[PDB]
């Protein structure tokens, strides 16, 4: 019947031509379109498109809006089946009832049941306050549902416009956080209350813009210029991960040969102690194509993270950067790495580690900030990580850092030096003061002994001679040794002790 | 910018690369029912540093066979592999070398002394992105802070002397390893507050531009 | 033979009288009368009592010292078997060497092999500096067995002296942290370095005393006046305790009656709402016989967090304080409730919780501090624990923070209410500011609809309409609701989804 056909096309516009025009306006796209964008063509499956709310109060009862203000189905990304959710600003400003909590939950469960990948287009202002109570507990039973899903199958969420209030918490608890710069923001409190309280006068891309929580708060995991460069990299990001806990990672075939040298790795180490150079080229020298997928690019810059692929496999990788801050480990660069080895670990994803660390950094600001906590968090993760491990020393691995980051003696592998590696305690010269205490006042005396010390013990074979590290390698065969390692540890079989679950500090 | 059979060779290309990322990325394990089953759009659009091609794509065998909205065609040949930065091979009947480089969604290319950046839609994904705003930069101003705290070990400018986006500035020294400041925009320096020797805070006045 | 007890007793000395005296003189006692204090009279049995060091340079083979700096074995703690170690700062400054290191490892396996609690007490240097590389390894063996122990055995910490570099991380990954007042600290990097690097001048105390630990960094659970002291509360925590995660909390025979009213908590709350009541009172007059040991008491006070006994089994509270920050909710807040949370849900102890809360605090610097994350830690908390949950609102319930304190949308068993409570999306001013904004201009009408939405919306009215909440009860009759709930609860079988482990954020 034709008269579907206008139920149909009326229950597509929405909350009218004027809001999407003034939507179009903004820059932005529509919920649909961005359904559209993100799905293979013609795979989107629609539910519960004619759904409405049942509210008698403050006259909603006049207004009923066929969808209630979110769009929800199923469709495919190259060919893998997704599951999904974009919400509809023009539809009482995206806000949450009671149906539209429905309609979330059910798309939830049934991505949990068929253990499938889920993702959330967030562009709304919270619980609807006409409900009152009632919507609050709507976004408790999504809450419920987030968290049973973690660890089980992948949660993506996107923010594309302002997300205030209840609805922040819900993609706190998800694996990925982006958002698109100049059109999105988050905050628990708005700016109104923020003034009537403390005075301070902020503007909503002050209080929580893309910048902000890309760089200073921790929350999101990167940026992008604009909705359709945003989606077209969610399409990227899904070819790397697996569907769900079980299954493994997905497998493409590569174009790039696992017995390539590459002569240069030789001289990227300068011979002055003090001058640095660039991790990330080694990264991008060592995986596949060149090809890197980077987390968290903008916040804790002394620490890089991402995904990438060897022998058409995804691997993870972290990696110290001398660049900033001298590459030390600071609280803010061990929460970023560890949240990352969590999840490869819950996903099946081996991690790849590469070293050069001189220690901690000092002062008041991290300790009453709480660095022991922060830093025991990243130990806390590789030790408990049971899928493949390979770390490899190119230069200084100092003290309790140098356990930290994936050493053997908390679990690791294959442990792998460079020629110009030195693991030690500590540098020579406080070692030399700690030890000749007594004899702190010549002065070639000290010059002598320092030397002595770093002739013997600034270097890879002291820990070779110990079995701490497999083997010292040459530069230019790390891309070889590693796609063998990785190939050979496919079949690593280890579990932890039987636990509701650990008791990690947070 | 490129103009005439130059900009048609390098959209030609452009079109060529895609296919083949397409062609390896529809080989990808764990999928609901055979790719085999699935379709793959002719009509392309191309778009090169703001100009649009309108393009059509046809695997000839091996090679490939690009046709235009003028009705002429050109066939591409290559052994070009995702990772080498030279792209080598035949565009109907020339030989050409393409400088290549990666971008966000799509290519940075060089060849013929033009450059021009390179973005491969469907009709329905173009029109949506025609859609997007074109934003401007705010643009740095009248500072250079310096954003570590440490030891100014040189200064390699002068007062007076003009600079170019990239060009280094001054070295700090903290934590014994050094840090190179490069210049964020295109001016000319007026003052030198920090010289050798001192020791400056967060946020601190080094020059002016 | 009088040449064993020779060499004992000569064992027993550690590294000097005179040294002994001088750890006395600054008001301490040794590792061994630590120990005899700890464990029942008769009941220690100490292992690896002549272990010495293999190390043969820098002059250290012409001092080998038997013991290697730690006292190690087992004894029983009222009746219950308990393992331990202790650090003896008279031998090479309690610092931690390989020997040292495998004694350690031999009672933390055993502990877990027999799945019994374990017992650090802390008063040393870090890795000894003559060893080397050496002694880092041996720390690695350690902060493994810790992380594989979490939660299956409580562990606790007890810091009695100064404790510095790579052993930190230890205590950091247990259940527990205690420190005693004006003669223990605790950091990462020392002052020498802090110096050094940031030119900051500061005391060991000043930059990981107690005061910092208890009160900002968030660090320690607890502090006391002395060894004494601290000890006898260890004792007394322990009687709480599971022995691990399997044969559930223990059982004493009460002197108090669970069907008592108490008429005093209905003139609790105050008539004026502007006004404020100790919640810590109510806890403490539900408990048996008003005992109560309290958790983290100097950190975030806007929120409780503790142990109690009700019919004679252990119970944990955890509860809003409208005296301090008027009982609002932030980050520091949420991570002190949400590692209690997962401890009693990882050890299988009940956890009743009390609600007055308005909100969440306002401000960039709560935003900046990532409270989005923060905060979702308690709600993820909550939402995967199968353990009983029971809840009572006081006053106050309102928007997100009302879903996030055990409510029936988060998986609570059992809800209850007093008359008082005011369960809303949000106060009245601000509800008809949002709600009636095309006439704000007037200020009759505002009070005329301002008073209506007081009477219709804030009570437990529509709550209990709609089923969020099981019954509003009387306040005399608290205890004697729990007491019977929980005791039904006892049988309460649930399983969260099977994975490796969650992603919850850090
Ligand atoms: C989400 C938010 C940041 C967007 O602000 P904005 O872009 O300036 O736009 P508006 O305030 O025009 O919001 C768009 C519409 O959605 C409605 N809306 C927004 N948030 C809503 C919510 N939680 N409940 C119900 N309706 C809501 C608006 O009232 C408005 O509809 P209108 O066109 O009929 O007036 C802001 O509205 C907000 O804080 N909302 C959450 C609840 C709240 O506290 N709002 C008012 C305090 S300022
Ligand atoms: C743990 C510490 C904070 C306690 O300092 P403190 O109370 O002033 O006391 P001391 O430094 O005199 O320590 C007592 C002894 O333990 C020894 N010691 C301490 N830490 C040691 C370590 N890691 N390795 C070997 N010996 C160590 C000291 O040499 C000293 O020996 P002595 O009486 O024969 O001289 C401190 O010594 C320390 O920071 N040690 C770690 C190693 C280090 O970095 N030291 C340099 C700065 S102190
Ligand atoms: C020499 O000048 C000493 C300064 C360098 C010490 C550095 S700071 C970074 C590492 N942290 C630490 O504790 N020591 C190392
Ligand atoms: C009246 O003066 C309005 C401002 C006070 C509101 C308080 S701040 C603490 C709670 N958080 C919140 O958002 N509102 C409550």
């Amino acid at each position: 019947l034709e008269k579907l056909e206008e139920r149909r096309a009326q229950a597509r516009l929405g909350g009218g031509e004027k809001r999407l025009e003034a939507q179009h306006k903004r820059g932005k796209l529509t919920a649909r379109e961005r359904i559209e964008l993100l799905l293979d063509h013609g795979s989107f499956e629609e539910f519960d498109m004619f759904v409405q709310h049942r509210s008698t109060d403050f006259g909603m009862e006049k207004q009923k809006i066929p969808g209630d203000g979110v769009v929800t189905g199923w469709g495919t990304v190259n060919g893998r089946t997704v599951f999904l959710f974009s919400k509809d600003f023009t539809v009482f400003g995206g806000s949450s009832s009671e149906a539209h909590a429905a309609k979330i939950v059910k798309v939830q469960d049934m991505a949990l049941k068929m253990r499938a990948p889920i993702i959330g287009i967030f562009d709304a202002g919270g619980a609807r306050i006409q409900e009152g109570v009632a919507a609050l507990g709507g976004h408790g039973e999504v809450f419920r549902r987030n968290v049973a899903a973690s660890g089980v199958i992948p949660q993506i969420s996107v923010i594309m416009g302002p997300c205030a209030g209840g609805d922040v918490y819900s993609p706190a608890m998800t694996d990925f956080i982006f958002m698109v710069r100049d059109t999105s923001y988050m905050f628990v409190t708005g700016p109104d209350v923020v003034k009537t309280v403390t005075n301070e006068v902020v503007t909503a891309e002050e209080l929580g813009g893309a910048k902000v929580h890309t760089s200073k708060s921790s929350i999101a995991d990167g940026s992008f210029e604009n909705d359709v460069e945003a989606i077209l990299q969610i399409r990227r990001l899904l070819d790397f991960l697996p569907a769900n806990n079980i299954e493994g990672v997905p497998e493409i075939e590569s174009f790039d040969d696992v017995n390539r040298l590459d002569k240069s790795l030789d001289t990227l180490i300068p011979d002055n102690p003090n001058k640095p150079y660039d991790m990330g080229e080694l990264i991008r020298r060592v995986v596949d194509e060149g090809d890197f997928f980077e987390i968290q690019a903008a916040y804790a810059r002394n620490i890089i993270t991402g995904f990438g692929r060897v022998e058409g496999r995804t691997v993870g990788f972290v990696a110290n950067q001398p660049l900033v801050l001298a590459g030390v480990l600071d609280s803010d660069a061990s929460r970023k790495a560890a949240r990352f080895v969590r999840f490869c670990n819950a996903f099946s994803i081996p991690i790849v580690t590469f070293v050069d660390v001189p220690g901690f950094l000092p002062g008041t600001a991290q300790e009453y900030g709480g660095l022991i906590k922060h830093g025991a968090k990243l130990l806390f993760a590789y030790s408990q990580a049971t899928v493949p491990l390979v770390t490899i020393i190119t230069r200084k691995a100092f003290g309790g850092a140098y356990i930290v980051m994936a050493s053997k003696h908390v679990g690791a592998d294959l442990n792998y030096a460079w020629p110009t590696a030195q693991i030690a305690v500590m540098g020579a010269k406080g070692a030399v003061e700690i030890i000749f205490r007594a004899e702190i006042g010549d002065a070639d005396k000290v010059a002598e002994r320092t030397k002595e010390y770093e002739d013997r013990f600034l270097s890879p074979f002291v820990a070779a001679e110990r079995g701490y590290i497999d083997e010292v390698i040459m530069p230019h065969s790390t891309r070889k040794r590693i796609a063998r390692a990785l190939g050979m540890l496919r079949t690593k079989e280890m579990e932890q002790p039987r636990k509701k679950h650990d008791n990690i500090p947070l | 910018e490129p103009e005439g059979p130059v900009a048609h060779r390098l959209a030609a290309v452009a079109a060529a690369i895609d296919h083949k990322l397409n062609i390896r990325k529809r080989g990808i394990s764990g999928q609901m029912r055979d790719p085999s089953l699935l379709t793959f759009q002719r009509e392309r659009v191309v778009v090169l540093s703001g100009q649009r091609f309108n393009v059509t794509v046809d695997p000839d065998g091996d090679d490939l066979l690009v046709t235009f909205d003028d009705g002429t065609t050109a066939p591409v040949r290559s052994a070009w592999r995702p990772g080498a930065p030279v792209w080598s091979g035949t565009v109907g009947d020339q030989s050409v070398a393409i400088q290549v480089r990666p971008l966000l969604n799509g290519v940075f290319l060089q060849h013929a002394g033009a450059a021009a950046e390179a973005r491969v839609f469907t009709r329905r994904e173009a029109e949506l992105a025609d859609l997007m705003p074109v934003k401007e930069n705010a643009g740095s101003g009248k500072q250079l802070l310096c954003p570590m705290p440490g030891l100014v070990k040189q200064i390699m400018v002068s007062e007076g002397q003009e600079v170019k986006n990239g060009e280094p500035l001054a070295i700090v020294e903290a934590m014994k390893m050094e840090n190179v400041l490069r210049a964020e925009r295109d001016g000319t320096i007026s003052k030198i507050a920090a010289k050798e020797g001192d020791s400056l805070a967060v946020d601190a006045v080094i020059l002016e531009f």
